[PDB]
RNA sequence: AUAAACGCUGAAAGCAUCUAAGCGUGAAGCCCCCCUCAAGAUGAGAUUUCCCAUUUCUUCGGAAAGUAAGAUCCCUGAAAG
RNA sequence: UGGCACCUCGAUGUCGGCUCGUCGCAUCCUGGGGCUGUAGUCGGUCCCAAGGGUUGGGCUGUUCGCCCAUUAAAGCGGCACG
């Protein structure tokens, strides 16, 4: 089991041996580092936690300066951790390359979704609109809030409201090429988020 | 005219740890409840809390008599269409014996802020040991 | 299987046990099977 | 009242009734309220009390 | 429960002893340990065992007598021990083994493997006859039962794997013409 | 781990019996496994790192007034709204 | 389908459809099983089971129904006939 931080650069195609195409999406992965190790003797579980990229001095402060100094390392913009891997591996301080997958690997992909603002149901739940002629006026509206009898509303009513920009997990993607010189991956399909998104390549779990 | 009330923080309160091993869930609920609640002492106010502390231990051997093991159940609401769990109190008894006396145990203390006082006052342990050596409890027999 | 309120024998081979709390007849002949 | 006696008298292995009967047996007229405030600041004399009524049973 | 009553003869070379409730008992075949209820006591000499009945309701009798039938059942099972028999009946219905794993034949797409557990072995005189051995009631009855409901007799034809003290209910494919 | 069901061992009731003590198979169902939220879980949890023990008054309680680490007001914005 | 006349006449909007559902199980499909007038294929009946699923049109304001063509299946009821 291996994990990975990257961040999402575009969307493209590649042909394979046979012909074929098929679209790709690109994550770029440089200057991850094993920054910390979690056991059960004293946190109560296992887990590896992994710096992604450098950012400048003046936009980091006393406290971060001082947990990345254990690890001999700047401070990192972002800052994960990894469950169900292997702590005899991951030295503390070590980098971790793109060489950790190879091609055709299949993997989870987690981001965070694409915002839309305040939505309303027909878009944000896949509602059915009203007729637009015929006399009515019944167009793009919730439906009924439920029956008389409990003198309330349910819970679980759907509702207008915000839209976008959750946690997803797509699973089972394969990994097309892997580009150590460019610290690059190529992964079939499409991931969560727009451009400059944050990814977290991760080994299937089934 | 002239009757005694007492004052908070005027009595002392003592600890007392009780084992479980055996006794009936309902026999052990009455007699902890009645110790928290302070019934036991002359200096019995009912809007002061007068009681005493209670640690339990060994609450993975309480007793079932019947079929209650497989046949009593216990009820949860999430408060969403449908959501009604159930769970039986002989696997409660085997996984998470701590939630059974301390249900059984507040079905039976008073409906109010100060019966939500008194239920801190409890701590129960599924084995043999508890955390609570430097308060030196004392043992108490049923 | 015959699942009825009133499981009585049908033959003379027929036997009428408890099992689990429930009434219930066995025999040879498996028509014969009775719950109640 | 009744609850402060009764909490006193079984400490002195009683019941109230059983100290409420054996006071009557006695002749001893001292009222709930008397009993409950003598339990509480004079227990000396609520134990001399329950020995009378333990006598009288 | 004339059952509780009667005597345990211990044989040669087989040794059982009391912890408590618990009773072990050692021989040439193997070990067993059991543990019974309180309530009934057992007395221990040379080569006698005797379980007595405190009170004669209902519950303690048939308590004692299944006490006393499960320990002549482990004493003998360590001593000379217990076998169970299976016969096939079927074209094409096969037995065999490869090492410890019983592979059979009986009409399906695939075979059907079967490994013992600790203390029961499988042995295979033909390719339609197995014999299933232990010194454990319990676990070598559970074995060949297993075994069995894999492919139980039909009354058609009679085929399936059936023991030897069965009798097969028959009938008839077609009948009224 | 179970339902209906099928069995093993087994007495009460020298036999027999799936049951009474004790075991085993056994469902799209139950509890998990999978995805998301989640410590206001007032029962407010855990790990790593940073700053430190200042000055005035008070009759103790305590009050206020400059700060440290750190944040904001304000301003340029979008991948957010 | 009825009986009664207990709340509402200083007002408790009344059929069908649309939108949105949620619950019961006396289960329409799918899962497990006993009996069969169970050879096989295709079925019948009963027991367990409510997890999910359960079509588009012609005629009629219609609910219902008949018909056309499908489907694993085209369930029955409660919620002020939601
Ligand atoms: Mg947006
Ligand atoms: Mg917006
Ligand atoms: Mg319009
Ligand atoms: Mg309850
Ligand atoms: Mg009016
Ligand atoms: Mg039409
Ligand atoms: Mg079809
Ligand atoms: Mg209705
Ligand atoms: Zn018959």
């Amino acid at each position: 089991t291996k994990g990975i931080l990257g961040r999402k650069v575009g969307m493209t195609q590649v042909f394979t041996e046979n012909g074929e195409l098929i679209p790709v999406t690109v994550i770029e992965a440089a200057q991850n580092v094993v920054l910390q190790k979690k056991t059960v003797e004293t946190d109560g579980y296992e887990a590896v936690q992994i710096g992604f990229e450098d950012k400048r001095a003046k936009l980091s402060n006393k406290p971060e300066q001082g947990h990345v100094a254990k690890a001999d390392t700047t401070p990192k913009r972002f800052i994960r951790e990894f469950r169900d891997v292997n702590l005899d591996e991951y030295e503390i301080g070590a980098e971790v390359k793109v060489d950790v997958f190879a091609e055709g690997d299949i993997i989870d992909a987690t981001g965070v979704s694409k915002g839309k603002g305040f939505q309303g149901v027909i878009k944000r739940h896949g509602q059915s609109r009203g007729p637009m002629a015929h006399g009515s006026r019944y167009h793009r509206r919730p439906g009924s809030m439920g029956p008389v009898a409990p003198n309330r509303v349910f819970k679980n009513k759907l509702l207008p409201g915000r839209m976008g920009g959750e946690q997803i997990t797509i699973q089972n993607l394969e990994i097309v090429k892997v580009d150590v010189e460019k610290n690059v991956l190529l992964v079939k399909g499409n991931v969560p988020g727009a451009k400059k998104a944050l990814v977290q390549i991760k080994t299937a779990t089934k | 005219r002239t009757t005694y009330m007492a004052k908070p923080g005027e009595v002392e309160r003592k600890w007392y740890v009780i084992d479980a091993t055996g006794v009936s869930l309902g026999r052990l609920s009455s007699e902890v409840a009645s110790i928290l609640r302070g019934k036991n002492k002359p200096q019995f106010t009912p809007h002061i809390d007068t009681g005493d502390f209670v640690i339990i231990i060994n609450a993975g051997k309480i007793g079932l008599t019947g079929k209650k093991a497989t046949d009593k159940i216990y009820y949860r609401h999430s408060q969403y269409p449908g959501g009604l769990k159930s769970r039986t109190a002989g696997e409660m008894r085997t996984n998470n014996p701590e939630k059974l006396l301390e249900l059984s145990i507040k079905g039976m203390l008073p409906k109010n802020s100060l019966g939500r006082q008194l239920f801190k006052k409890l701590h129960v342990y599924g084995g043999s040991e508890h955390e609570h050596a430097a308060q030196k409890p004392e043992v108490y027999e049923l | 299987m015959k699942v009825r309120p009133s499981v009585k024998p049908m033959c003379e081979k027929c036997k009428v046990i408890r099992r689990k709390g429930k009434v219930m007849v066995i025999c040879e002949n498996p028509k014969h099977k009775q719950k109640q | 009242w009744i609850a402060r006696i009764n909490a006193a008298a079984r400490m002195q292995d009683l019941s109230y009734s059983k100290l409420m009967h054996g006071l009557k047996l006695a002749g001893i007229d001292i009222n709930r309220k008397m009993l409950a405030d003598l339990a509480v600041n004079d227990i000396a004399s609520f134990n001399t009390l329950a020995d009378s009524a333990k006598k009288a049973l | 429960s004339r059952i509780g009553k009667k005597t345990i003869v211990i044989p040669a070379g087989v040794t059982v002893t009391l912890n408590g409730s618990t009773a072990t008992v050692k021989g040439p075949k193997g070990e067993l340990v059991k543990e019974f209820n309180p309530e009934i006591t057992i007395n221990i000499e040379g080569n006698e065992i005797n379980v007595s009945r405190p009170t004669d309701n209902k519950n303690h009798r048939a308590l004692h007598g299944t006490t006393r039938a499960i320990l002549n059942n482990m004493v003998v099972g360590v001593s000379e021990g217990y076998e169970k028999k299976l016969e096939l009946i079927g074209v094409g219905y096969r037995a065999q083994k490869q090492g410890d794993k019983l592979v059979l034949n009986v009409g399906y797409s695939h075979p059907v493997e079967f490994v013992a557990p600790k203390g029961v072995e499988i042995e295979v005189p033909a390719n339609t006859q197995v014999i299933v051995k232990g010194y454990n009631k319990e676990h070598v009855g559970e074995l060949a039962a297993n075994i069995r409901a894999v492919r139980p007799p039909e009354p058609y034809k009679g085929k399936g794997i059936r023991y030897e003290g069965e009798h097969v209910r028959r009938k008839e494919g077609k009948t009224g013409k």
